């Protein structure tokens, strides 16, 4: 998992945000790998999905193609979410402590 | 190069649609086929979602530098 | 085939925190053969059931025994052959999540199932090897016939 969000955090689109931001999901993807590991070393699953009983795998389920729309779909939330040039934002200031 | 957003604001959003039906509400070419509308705004949303509208939008930097992009070229979104 | 579970149970409560509601009974159940518990639902003014009551309940991936999954739809007028014939109360169904016992902290074998039949809850508890063939996003037919 860490191997394959840096493969794809390293691509030229992700250079355009925040570098808090990036730290944040970097720091959020290592939190769902400890989970991982937690549960396999809990239910003796071995990594290679040899084990016998498959409902294992079902526990802490993470795919590639789920982790690459994870990462879009939060980098596009995160740039769509900028104030937009433009905008007349004391106006919505004053109006959003006035009320 | 170009350092300003890609993405359409909605203030240019509403300003291209608004200065080209009040342009198609003039006799201007229309240059999409359109398909029985009468609205002036309808046929500007047509031709903003084919791209086919002919604006530049000149983003000013508040220095006096400009940046001008297409309309067709900037990422839209609702 | 197209069976998941099948286990004979026995209800050993009836409405754990009082009767919340009329019609629904949170039944609480234990597995004779595996060391299964259940809760479960069900609708107790069509189908009754009694704090000593012992039954036999199969989950399904089809109702037809003949091992065919076509469900596009489903006709309730259609009559031929059926698992249905043989059982007092079915019900359909989604699996919607598969969950790790947290009261160990090393060497655990039990597992989570949770079915909803459209907001009546099932859950399945038990050893993994038991629980075989759920998956998460997967569609089952509970069934249930009481025993004498």
């Amino acid at each position: 998992l860490i191997l394959t969000t840096e493969s794809i955090m390293k691509k030229s689109e992700f250079l355009c945000c925040q570098d808090s931001f990036l730290q944040e999901i970097k720091k959020f993807i290592k939190g769902v790998s400890e989970k991982i590991k937690k549960t396999r070393d809990k239910y003796g699953i071995n990594d290679n999905g040899t084990t016998e009983p498959r409902v294992l795998y079902q526990l802490d389920r993470i795919t590639p193609t789920q982790v690459e729309k994870f990462l879009e779909t939060c980098r596009d939330k995160y740039m769509r979410a900028q104030m937009e040039p433009g905008s007349a934002v004391g106006a919505l200031c004053a109006q959003s402590i006035g009320e | 190069k170009r350092i300003t957003t890609p993405y359409m604001t909605k203030y240019e959003r509403a300003r291209v649609l608004g200065t080209r039906a009040l342009q198609i509400a003039m006799c201007a070419p229309v240059m999409v086929e359109l398909e029985g509308e009468t609205d002036p705004l309808l046929i500007a949303m047509k031709e903003l979602k084919a791209r086919k509208i002919p604006i530049i939008i000149r983003r000013y930097l508040p220095d006096g530098s400009y940046e001008d992009w297409g309309v067709d070229e900037l990422i839209i979104t609702d | 085939a197209g069976i998941l579970f099948e286990d004979i149970f026995d209800v050993k409560d009836i409405d754990p925190e009082g009767k919340k509601f009329d019609r629904v009974s949170r039944l609480h159940c234990e597995s004779e053969s595996f060391k299964m518990d259940l809760i479960l639902d069900v609708n107790i003014q069509i189908y009754p059931v009694d704090l000593g009551d012992k039954f036999r309940l199969v989950i399904a991936s089809t109702l037809y025994e003949d091992g065919t999954l076509d469900d596009g739809e489903y006709n309730p007028t259609d009559d031929r052959p059926s698992r249905a014939d043989q059982f007092e109360y079915v019900m359909y169904g989604k699996v919607y999540r598969i969950e790790g016992d947290e009261t160990s902290t090393e060497a655990a074998t039990r597992l989570s199932a949770y079915v909803s039949y459209g907001g009546l809850l099932m859950r399945l508890q038990g050893d993994a090897n038991n629980l075989h063939g759920f998956e998460v996003d997967s569609r089952v037919y509970l069934l249930m016939k009481k025993l004498a």
